[PDB]
Formats: C-alpha cells, structure tokens, sequence
C-alpha cells in the first residue's frame, strides 16, 4: 500500500510507480492539495512544486527536486487506467 | 462520516447542491465522484470545457451536480471536490444518494 520514501534536504526524490500501461491523465496530490497532474497532455505543477518537479509521461512515476523539509509529508496519487490508488509518505531526511 | 444524507424519489430528477459554497474566479477544478466504480462524471475545469460522463448528469452554476431520471444504479456515494487556482482544497463534501422505490 503506502511506502515510506526518504529523503535528504536540498536533495531529491523520485516517486516510482509500478506500472505498465501509459496512463495519460494523472493527479498527484500531497494530502488535501495536489502537486502536479496531467490533463488531455498538459502539463501543471501548482504552487511551490513549479519548476521543481518532472512527471514521468509513462510510469505516472513523480519527480521532486531540491526538498524543503516542509515537503515531508502525505503524498498520493490517482488515475483512470487505475486499480485502486497509490499513498507514498515523504520523509525530508535531514541533511 | 459526514455523509450528507439525501432523499431521492425513482424515476424523478435531483439536485445535489453544495451548502455554503458561492462560485469565485479563484475557482478551477470542481470534480464529482461517484466513490464505489471511483471515476468523476462530471468536472469543471476554469476555462476548459465541462466534462459530463452520460447526459444523465448535468453541472449548475456553483458546482451543482444534476442526476436526471433517477435509477437503481444512481444509488451511491457520491464526492465533490473543489480546487482554487493553486491547487489548493477549497471544500470537500459527500453526498449518501438514497433513492426510495415509493
């Protein structure tokens, strides 16, 4: 179910999705609030994520750079061509 | 838990309006889903054009999901959820659609 990724501050880490199939709509959210998601093909990180993610347009997986600490915490994420969703729990290592 | 239980009537049409809402410009992603098969039917995406699964179901200005024709299968649980412009939870409510076969 939920996996446990940590991370270190400044750095950066990379959600992996096991799939298979190019699911092209996709949302991730880091609790109540999205990061990134892809509509019809296009493209949006909201907020701080800007500039600091890279979504990868086949594996769904997630891609967040230079951790803030204040980034520890729930992520998720969802999918039409799902099978029941995916929660990773970020853990903004210290250094 | 706080299913908003709502009383439909088989074979009319209803309306599942969202309380203390009121449509703002920061206003951009207003999504219905219907939780047990999970896949929305209806969204409406800032400037983008609504999308409807079946013409069963209808938006209204506010985020007013429309069933029309109510059926067996249109009893469900059904979840809004309301993102501003920064991809922020504006509100989060769930609807217990119980039609009664009168």
């Amino acid at each position: 179910s939920s996996q446990q990724i940590y991370g270190v501050k400044y750095g950066n880490v990379t959600f992996h999705v096991p799939s298979n199939q190019p699911l092209k709509e996709v949302l991730w959210k880091k609790q109540k609030d999205k990061v990134a998601e892809l509509e019809n093909s296009e493209f949006r990180a909201f907020s701080s994520f800007k500039n600091r993610v890279y979504l990868d347009t086949k594996s769904g997986s997630l891609t967040i750079y230079n951790l803030t600490s204040s980034d520890e915490d729930e992520y998720e994420m969802e999918s039409p061509n799902i099978t029941d969703s995916m929660k990773f729990f970020l853990y903004v290592g210290e250094s | 838990t706080n299913a908003l239980e709502t009383w439909g009537a088989l074979g009319q049409d209803i309306n599942l309006d969202i309380p203390s809402f009121q449509m703002s410009d920061d206003i951009d992603d207003i999504k219905w889903e219907k939780t047990s098969d999970k896949k929305k039917i209806a969204q409406f995406r800032k400037e983008k054009e609504t999308f409807k699964e079946k013409d069963t179901y209808e938006l209204l200005k506010n985020g007013a999901l429309k069933i029309k024709h109510l059926k067996t299968d249109d009893q469900d649980i059904y979840k809004v959820s309301i993102y501003d412009t920064k991809g922020k939870n504006v509100l989060e409510k769930i609807f217990d659609l119980k039609i009664q076969e009168r």
